[PDB]
């Protein structure tokens, strides 16, 4: 089946303030590239065949953006669909939105649009194939997280995310947030319905590479109140006498994945793309084709363009782009 | 041009351009002696050259002068002449050594650059004294916007690499004026040494002033990269063993101006011909003397 994929190119958070009041926050540069262009490289090198590009506000803006970039050529492999409209203003707004116009067609891949990744994810791909067409389509959602250290500067305090995971069959059995939270709350009945082995995971950073079916449209669709993806996490786990519909969980340890939601997450991811943590994405390899974004790779990840003229004395030590 | 004027024209020709090397200038007489001698034997303008070019062998005490002397025999006779009366072979010699005039003219630009591509940014390059090729090779560096440190030795019989620094230093570029016996205590700090040649021996070795073969030995006890930047009309066919093994007339209480440097103490040459290792300098020097 070809591989589809929702980029919600709108996050529907008041982060950046009054930063986005010009720019929406999927075209802020990383480093000499807007991050819409980052979501649809790892969407290109993922292997997606059609993506639906999501946009609400200052979306022709966003148009203009992305029709003149690498994604809209006719040559590309990866066509991608600018859906504008006015009137949803949320992400459940926006699949439920996929749900009534019937876009995907089997385990597209909901993610934000401001997401910096390389992840290869045919691999959790095959995994999750292989739990729909064993569990007859009660694996609705495959999560995909990163293994990192709680001290990382990736993590920050308002999205530091606690799991609970049966770990022999890799499907996510508890979910919340530790904003404002220095103890965290388990249930019990987690234990007592599946006696088969538990464990907690406090070392997961989200990357939001929620792969889903269109089960989960239809759970969108189903539930008004659904407004994003931690409200739909939540509503599915602590509902498991109705609408069961486990969801699983996916970990890489050898790709990165991060997205940005305010100016700590941008910093260190830019941090991470300027050292390189991200390759091939590295702003030498000009993923996206622009003649005015050509770097060269000297040491200490030293990026210079052409036509930079460093003055007598000027000292780049490293990192400097 | 009874030879007097021959050595006066070689001086008017080194006076007018002091841009200008001196071998380029005995291939001008040379040529200027072809076009105004009024012989007709294919055979009475050899002896004839010959002759010129042993009265700027003793004009001129360069290497590079009797190397582009035998370049000029060479290409000024390699067509098919086939000359009724000498008028067809006179005008195709002339012909030939315009040609071979120009190509020099232009050696030097693509020596620079082709040369340019290894100053890194921020580089310390180590220069012995003045010659008109590695100062070109230099503009060239700063002409792509690249910045780097240049001590050049002042090599003492006379005090020309302080002229190569006060000519570099109009080329806002920063140059210190090291002393010739302290390229032992300046060679930890270049990472590279630059230096332009006065003649090349057909191993790949180099002949050059005094104070090349202690630097280039500096440069290989620290594992420097030497470059050597010189263009096709100073290949020579000798091949020096020690530094005795030089002919005296290229050398002159014992001041020589002349030494050598074995081809395995050198790490690139930078001709007109390319890039060259020393064993592909001796096979270009082969072929090219043809």
């Amino acid at each position: 089946p070809p591989l589809q994929a929702v980029l919600v190119a709108d996050s529907f958070d008041r982060r950046f303030f009054p930063i986005s009041k010009d720019q929406p926050r999927v075209l802020l540069p990383l480093a000499n590239v807007a991050l819409i262009d980052y979501t649809l490289e790892f969407l290109t090198a993922t292997g997606v065949q059609e993506t639906f590009v999501f946009c609400c506000w200052k979306a022709a803006q966003i148009k203009e953006h992305l029709l003149k970039s690498k994604w809209c050529r006719p040559t590309s492999l990866n066509v991608v669909r600018i859906i504008t409209s006015e009137l949803y203003r949320s992400l459940g707004d926006v699949l439920r939105d996929v749900d009534a116009k019937a876009l995907v067609r089997s385990d597209f891949l909901l993610v934000y649009g401001d997401v910096i990744s390389n992840i290869n994810i045919t691999r959790a791909l095959e995994e999750h194939r292989l739990r729909r067409k064993l569990e007859k389509n009660v694996s609705v959602m495959t999560m995909i997280f990163k293994e990192s250290s709680p001290s990382h500067p990736t993590r920050c305090h308002e999205d530091n995310v606690v799991v609970a995971v049966d770990s022999t069959t890799n499907r996510v059995l508890h979910f919340q947030k530790t904003q404002g939270l220095r103890r965290f709350a388990f249930p019990l009945s987690l234990f007592q319905g599946s006696s088969d082995g538990v464990e907690v995971r406090y070392d997961l950073l989200d990357c939001h590479i929620s792969i889903c079916s269109p089960q989960v449209a239809q759970l969108f669709t189903d539930n008004f109140d659904y407004q994003t993806r931690d409200d739909f996490v939540r509503g599915l786990l602590v509902n498991e006498e109705i609408l069961g519909n486990q969801i699983h969980m996916h970990v890489t340890a050898k790709e990165y994945g991060a997205r940005v939601s305010n100016l700590h997450m941008y910093s260190a991811v830019c941090a991470d793309v300027i050292r390189r943590w991200v390759y091939p994405l590295t702003p030498e390899a000009n993923f996206t084709d622009s003649t005015t974004q050509s770097c060269t790779h000297s040491r200490h990840n030293i990026y210079r363009g052409p036509e930079v003229s460093l003055g007598h004395g000027s000292i780049l030590e490293e990192n400097v782009l | 041009m009874d030879d007097k004027e021959l050595i006066e024209y070689f001086k008017s020709q080194m006076k007018e351009d002091p841009d200008m090397a001196s071998a380029v200038a005995a291939i001008r007489t040379l040529l200027e002696f072809l076009k105004r001698d009024k012989g007709e034997t294919i055979q009475g303008l050899r002896a004839n050259l010959t002759s010129a070019i042993e009265t700027l062998c003793g004009v001129d005490s360069s290497v590079a002068v009797s190397s582009g002397g035998e370049l000029f025999l060479r290409f000024i006779s390699l067509a098919s002449l086939e000359y009724s009366d000498y008028s067809k072979c006179k005008k195709i010699m002339i012909e030939r050594g315009e040609l071979f005039l120009r190509r020099i003219s232009l050696s030097r630009n693509k020596i620079a650059d082709l040369c340019h591509t290894f100053i890194k940014d921020g580089a310390t390059i180590l220069t012995h004294a003045y010659s008109r090729v590695v100062l070109r090779v230099l503009e060239a560096a700063v002409a792509a916007k690249k910045r780097f440190s240049v001590y050049v030795t002042e090599s003492q019989p006379d005090l020309s690499g302080k002229k190569m620094a006060k000519a570099l230093c109009h080329l806002n570029v920063p140059v210190t004026v090291v002393l010739d016996a302290a390229v032992g205590y300046i060679m930890e700090k270049a990472d590279l040494v630059i230096v332009g040649a006065e003649g090349v021996v057909e191993n790949g070795g180099i002949i050059n002033k005094i104070g090349t073969n202690q630097m280039a030995v500096c440069a290989k006890a620290q594992n420097k990269p030497f470059y050597v930047v010189a263009e096709s009309f100073k290949f020579v066919r000798l091949f020096p063993l020690n530094q005795q093994d030089v002919p005296d007339k290229f050398k002159y209480e014992e001041h020589p101006w002349v030494d050598y440097t074995a081809p395995s103490l050198i790490t690139l040459l930078f001709t007109d011909l390319g890039v060259l290792t020393p064993s592909a300098v001796s096979d270009e020097l082969i072929k090219l003397y043809l």
